[PDB]
């Protein structure tokens, strides 16, 4: 009831095999109650547990209207992904409540939206770009840029070029770019080589990032020079966590001036916080 | 508040009385020149002027190793294995021990209350003894030398006994049930404690005022300081596992042998050790020694909005028990510039 | 069920005798099948297929070299246990050459068999995780054979014994009496037995890896209590004595 | 926090550049040695160093004289006259006066949030400037010397120019407008700031530690120093009516001349005056002037725990203005002992 | 709406002369909203608006589960209550929320009661009388001590006495008496004297005090004195306000430890925070 660490059992629907070192899940809670009443904000995470071997976090990447199903964009790079990865539809899993403030979607109604996604991070954003094709009406046109490097790892490649005529139709130009497969019968360059590109008006542009930091300077310094307004660029950093109550103390970002705590102050920042405290990147 | 006064040979009455409500934890000798809150069945062996403790006060709410959950993997559930505690009487908590416990609950008590730190902090007395400071003792830098709220009662040392400020319920309910070994104060007793209290501040070894660190700490990251004291570091956290305001812990799983039952423990683990800011890749955000030696530095030195205070409290275990004798408040006082002086 | 075997090479036998004097061993019957543990079982099949090998014991022999590439090519999971299998343990502790010991030792007797000169397990054969410790604590084999048991693996642990030295309480001998407790440089799981009985630690659990074992440190504050260069270094290398980084990161601080 | 440097030569340009985002408030002169937050159209009048401001800047947000409503008795309504500003700009707020405003802030924002405070405090940008003190300030005492939030832009002053910090993403707007106006700073402006830092510690006429006033002020209650310096006061109300900390008003009914216009004023008040607490009948629970004036001092010395802070900030105000001249800090002292040391 | 010095107005449906000094009015909201969602603690204080006179504190004497009736005893002693003798029934006045913190009648539940009131003090104690008598379940015996110094002074004493049949059958001894005057046909001494006869257990009694606190050392004295216990004692104490929301800054009692503010911190007490901050009595 009141215990905070406590948890929620929840089922595997379907799992769908995404790429080689990804794999996508589909979750229900076994509680009718909690199913019902479940929302969460997009860009909130959820503290995945499986039991007896530890718990981490994954972002969610679902449409929160859809009241009772989440999907957790899991890679396998360690122990307890190891674990997770042999999880077959039809097991159990102990999942924490949602954590952390999402994307400011609430404050965003008819400006046009970039979202940019690089590397692993397309979850928040293709939970963002759900939820704004969910209420289309209340956005104006969207670029959905999605990136990775080793080209069969542009994740759901498959469902953005099925939905692409559909997209150009709704004043939708979703790009998808490879940066190390000269190879690949695509695009190759650079985010920051596609974004010049982009439909967005930058006077009421707002705009949100994701993925490695190590191209948040580029992506910074790209849409800067192009007059996108500063005040409107949201950001997502991951660092350890194994509470996602304010009590870990892994997740300790910025300097003794701004001390932030992610699972507390983000993990969506702002780019007047990522320049004021050196560091975060 | 009330002032009570309690003679000196009247102390030990009060607290064997004490002893009736529940368990006391007092300071005792554990070693040659070693102090640790161990729980009290004899009352002579209770030293009341001691100097610092080697456990924080926060072993009694933040416990040292906690089993959080015992869980079933077939049929998966986590029972939370939560025990009803009777309400202990914490005896001998320095000032900047209790700002210490605050700022735990202010960490511990926001937006999600922990509940194991609530149903320990709800069913405790916290009892505050004026301390006399040390070679190490900084607390007034950090501004922890006087507390106003979280003790039930105060014991200030008198020269002909103790005096005892209430300050909160169930210290009324103590002193009231025990009102025959008590007396009144009048100015006799006040003069003294002033007297008491104007020695215990001039006794600090550190005066000087600690306002902007905060904001020049970050101008000089990249000092040699740094570098030159990391490597001095031996990188064994005993400064952040006996610090009194060390929010942090290390979660853990353990799996009996028969591979359906195990428990979850819970453990105090410093920012020294490598695996705490790790994530997947073998990419650590704080790789070297002189990394998470400025990180735990800058982390003490934040600001709790919540009441004003620095994380650090002042209290000296860091600097007294680091084996390498790395001197917190010099190192940071030589980021002012009181020890060089070169710009 | 779990293939479990436990091969013995030179050792004491107590991290085999420390599996056997827990009580939990009853409840790993039902979970998992042994192959090879020839102190317990008679049947015991020296050569069959097994999922998980607990080697213990250090190399010593050109039939132990023989049977730890058996080992490794008839085994999915090796695990090295005990500070003999994990780092050479205190058979080589002595840097003296075989010939100098055995001259010493048996003259100038001559043995049908080939002795060799000590070495850790991890010279030969590619170990994949270990349980620390001399012997290991029931701790970690608790830990250790749940965690395989499950389907994962146990992590290697980077903290020192003052670890549960500060958090069980026990006075610190470093910061009192100034003896030479390896605590700082040492992996925990012991509970701190040594600083709790109030004997400095020495190495009973082997340095800490990942390059997080800061023994120049260590080392100046041994100086500064009067220690010699030659007594720290005598003083590590106890369990540690195969280690390369120890005499250079001493140099170091020496130099 | 971005640390932006500002020469000397563009910052009258800043200044112009800022009076863009709407009106200035700037201490500028009254008479010979007064100062005032005088609303500016020439920026060339503003005088950058000031020791204090005659009304603490908590009128832009506590009007002195305000209308809460205008009432029509006939179909009995208050309308709330609420009128849309502009947003503000309030350049040259010291450290203490910042305090003062967050304190208000948690005064007026708690539980039930005043909506004429709120929607002013809204609307407003601090700018905090690096004072020097005179013979009166004793924010030190009281822990107010460095602002930790609260600013938008801090205006350190240096030999080369000013120093801005940069607290917050309306100050980032701010500056980054105008960043060709802006230089960026090295170690060559750090040390100086650090240099004049240092200066400012030093330059305090009180250095002492205020730990146990609050307590030992109930003790001393009957202080003869209280009827003396009570004698001695004038009973004017200036020490409340410029104290950038005093919460009180008071609230009357005007009505126009015949049948139906109304309006409730509301105007800052304080102890000295005799309708503070009065109750019906004539009875007033500070009845004497000694009462009063010991009621204005325990108050100020209260303690917030909201902040940690005393509700004094030690700008030196009721100080400074007392026409007897009656010290704040003597008598503070006097009560502590560090002035008359007779018990 | 968010503004706190916000009112409602207010339609007094009936006047009752109470005595020659004090007077009985009842209210209800105008809005029905209001009037259907109003709530308020037994012992909370009410804002009373006179339009361009001023406005009063009064505290509520009425029943709370009577939603939308509330009922406010008024003396005239000065400019704004003289102004509201005046108020024929049917006029409308401005009324502000309840404010302060009621006596804790939820947490009175299963021991008996000691109501002791004095002088102008019986309306919040009549209020907690009411509300004990409407859940007379929750409550063991009740003794409700009403006095006064005048015999005519004594407030409501035609109601309690019609009710003092019926209410000896209820195992609740209402006492009154008089203080002063000797030529009145009834009891006569101070209200101390009449707590010994009191039927509630002191083991397992709470005590609610109002009136003027020149009597509280008195009684306070006389119930620590017959072994009532000291932290079930709650009083009542009034200073000046002129806001209610914690801004006028004139309700202030204590000390420099002790500054508490009465429209925040009461207006109902505990003992030992009357015995622990001098000068609130
Ligand atoms: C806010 C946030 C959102 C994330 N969203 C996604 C997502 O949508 N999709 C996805 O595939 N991955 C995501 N990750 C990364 C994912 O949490 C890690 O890959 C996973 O925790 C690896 O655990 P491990 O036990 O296998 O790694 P190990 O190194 O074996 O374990 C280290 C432990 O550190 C903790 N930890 C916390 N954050 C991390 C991290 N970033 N990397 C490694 N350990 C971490 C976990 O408790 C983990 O068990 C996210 C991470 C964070 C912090
Ligand atoms: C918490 C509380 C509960 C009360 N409950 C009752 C009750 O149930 N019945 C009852 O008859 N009276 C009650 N009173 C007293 C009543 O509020 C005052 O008599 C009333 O304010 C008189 O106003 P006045 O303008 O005539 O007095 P004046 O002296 O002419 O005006 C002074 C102003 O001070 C303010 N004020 C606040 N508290 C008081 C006070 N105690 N006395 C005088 N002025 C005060 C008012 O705004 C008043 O207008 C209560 C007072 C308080 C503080
Ligand atoms: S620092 Fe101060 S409060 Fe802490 S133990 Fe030392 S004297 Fe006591
Ligand atoms: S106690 Fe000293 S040596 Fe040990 S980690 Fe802390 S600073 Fe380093
Ligand atoms: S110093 Fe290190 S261990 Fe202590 S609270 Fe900060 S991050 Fe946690
Ligand atoms: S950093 Fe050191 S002085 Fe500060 S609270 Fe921690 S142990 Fe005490
Ligand atoms: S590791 Fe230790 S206990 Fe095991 S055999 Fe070797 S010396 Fe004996
Ligand atoms: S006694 Fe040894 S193990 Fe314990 S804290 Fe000191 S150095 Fe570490
Ligand atoms: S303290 Fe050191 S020597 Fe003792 S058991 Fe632990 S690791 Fe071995
Ligand atoms: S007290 Fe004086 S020196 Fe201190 S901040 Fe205020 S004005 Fe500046
Ligand atoms: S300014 Fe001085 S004389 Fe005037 S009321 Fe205040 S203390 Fe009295
Ligand atoms: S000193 Fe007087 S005027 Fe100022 S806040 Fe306190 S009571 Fe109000
Ligand atoms: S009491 Fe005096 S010094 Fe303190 S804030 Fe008020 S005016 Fe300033
Ligand atoms: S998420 Fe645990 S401390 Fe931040
Ligand atoms: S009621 Fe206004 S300040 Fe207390």
């Amino acid at each position: 009831n009141d215990n905070p660490y406590a948890l929620h059992r929840v089922k595997v629907l379907k799992v769908y095999s995404l790429t080689e070192t990804e794999k996508l899940f589909l979750f229900r809670f076994e509680d009718p109650e909690l199913a019902e009443k479940w929302t969460f904000k997009p860009g909130q995470f959820v503290q995945l547990t499986i039991p007896g071997v530890g718990e981490v976090p994954i972002s969610i990447c679902s449409s929160p209207m859809r009241k009772g199903f989440f999907e957790l964009c899991i890679r396998k790079a360690g122990r307890v992904t190891t674990v997770v990865h042999r999880l077959k539809p039809g097991d159990t899993v102990l999942v924490r409540g949602p954590y952390g403030n999402g994307f400011p979607v609430d404050e965003w109604e008819g400006m046009d939206l970039l979202l940019i996604a690089a590397g692993l991070g397309t979850a928040p954003l293709r939970s963002v770009f759900l939820y704004a094709m969910d209420n289309r009406w209340k956005y104006g046109n969207i670029t959905f840029i999605n990136t990775a490097r080793y080209g069969k790892d542009l994740l759901f490649y498959k469902e953005l070029e099925a939905m692409k005529d559909l997209a150009e139709a709704e004043n939708v130009k979703i790009i998808q770019s490879v940066t190390r497969d000269p190879n690949w019968p695509g695009l190759k360059g650079r985010p920051q080589q596609f974004i010049v590109e982009a439909n967005t008006n930058p006077k009421n542009t707002a705009v949100a990032i994701c993925g490695p930091p190590r191209m948040y300077k580029s992506v910074f310094e790209a849409l800067i020079n192009y007059g996108y307004r500063p005040e409107n660029i949201f950001v997502t950093l991951e660092r350890r966590m194994k509470c996602g109550i304010g009590k870990c103390g892994h997740c300790n970002v910025g300097t003794s001036t701004s001390w932030k705590y992610i699972c507390k102050d983000g993990p969506v920042f702002t780019y007047f916080d990522i320049v004021s405290t050196p560091g975060l990147l | 508040m009330r002032y009570v006064k309690l003679p000196k040979e009247n102390t030990y009455e009060f607290l064997e009385r004490l002893k009736d409500w529940g368990k006391l934890y007092a300071p005792v000798k554990i070693s040659d020149k070693f102090y640790d809150f161990r729980e009290i069945d004899d009352v002579r062996k209770i030293e009341f002027h001691y100097n610092r403790t080697i456990m924080p006060p926060k072993k009694f709410f933040f416990k040292p190793r906690e089993k959080l959950f015992e869980f079933d993997i077939s049929k998966p559930e986590y029972r939370e294995v939560i025990e009803e505690v009777e309400p202990f009487i914490i005896f001998g908590v320095h000032a900047c021990d209790i700002y210490g416990l605050k700022i735990l609950d202010t960490v511990y008590l926001d937006e999600f209350p922990d509940k194991y730190y609530k149903v320990r902090r709800e069913k405790g007395i916290i009892i505050g003894i004026s301390c006399m400071p040390d070679e190490y003792c900084f607390c007034n830098l950090r501004e922890t030398d006087f507390a106003d709220d979280g003790f039930d009662l105060f014991f200030h040392e008198l020269p002909d006994g103790w005096l005892v400020r209430v300050g909160t319920p169930t210290g009324h309910r103590l002193v009231d049930k025990n009102i025959k070994l008590f007396e009144e104060v009048t100015d006799k007793d006040i003069c003294a404690f002033r007297d008491f209290e104007k020695r215990r501040q001039q006794a600090f070894k550190y005066h000087e005022d600690w306002g902007n660190l905060r904001y020049l700490l970050e101008l000089e990251m990249e000092h040699p300081m740094w570098d030159e004291e990391a490597d001095k570091c031996l990188a064994c956290g005993i400064c952040n596992t006996t610090c009194p305001t060390c929010r942090c812990y290390e979660v853990q799983d353990i799996v009996n042998l028969d591979g359906v039952t195990g428990y979850r423990e819970r453990r105090w683990d410093s920012c020294q050790f490598r695996s705490h800011g790790l994530v997947a890749g073998g990419h650590n955000f704080r790789p070297t020694k002189k990394d998470r030696f400025r990180n735990r530095y800058l982390c003490k030195n934040a600001y709790n909005e919540k009441l004003g205070l620095s994380y650090c409290v002042g209290c000296g275990r860091c600097t007294a028990f680091c084996p390498a004798n790395i001197s917190f408040v010099g190192n940071l006082r030589r980021i002012l510039g009181l020890e060089e002086n070169k710009c | 069920k779990v293939r479990i075997g436990f091969y013995a090479l030179t050792s004491c036998y107590g991290c085999q005798l420390q599996l056997a004097m827990m009580d939990e061993l009853l409840q790993l019957i039902p979970n998992a099948e042994i192959v090879c543990w020839f102190m317990i079982d008679r049947d015991s099949i020296e050569d069959e297929k097994v999922d998980i090998a607990f080697i213990e014991g250090s190399v010593s022999t050109e039939e132990e070299v023989e049977l730890v590439k058996k080992i490794r090519e008839n085994a999915k999971i090796v695990v090295a246990v005990g500070a003999c299998a994990v780092q050479g343990g205190v058979q080589s502790w002595s840097e003296k050459p075989l010939e100098e010991l055995w001259k010493k030792v048996y003259g100038d007797a001559k043995v049908k068999f080939q002795p060799k000169k000590a070495e850790p397990v991890s010279k030969y054969i590619k170990v994949d995780y270990n349980i620390y410790g001399c012997p290991p604590e029931k701790k970690d084999f608790l830990y250790a054979l749940g965690t395989f048991l499950i389907g994962s693996w146990p992590e290697d642990i980077d903290y020192p014994v003052c670890l549960e030295c500060r958090l069980n309480g026990h006075p610190c001998i470093l910061l009192e009496k100034g003896e030479p407790c390896l605590g700082p440089v040492t992996r925990a799981g012991c509970n701190a037995r040594c600083p709790g009985f109030g004997v400095a630690c020495i190495g009973c659990r082997g340095a800490i890896g990942y390059d997080v074992a800061w023994f120049d440190s260590l080392a100046k504050v041994f100086k500064e209590k009067g220690m010699t260069k030659e007594e720290i270094i005598e003083r590590m290398k106890m369990f540690n004595g195969h280690d390369e980084r120890v005499e250079k990161m001493v140099e170091k601080i020496f130099s």
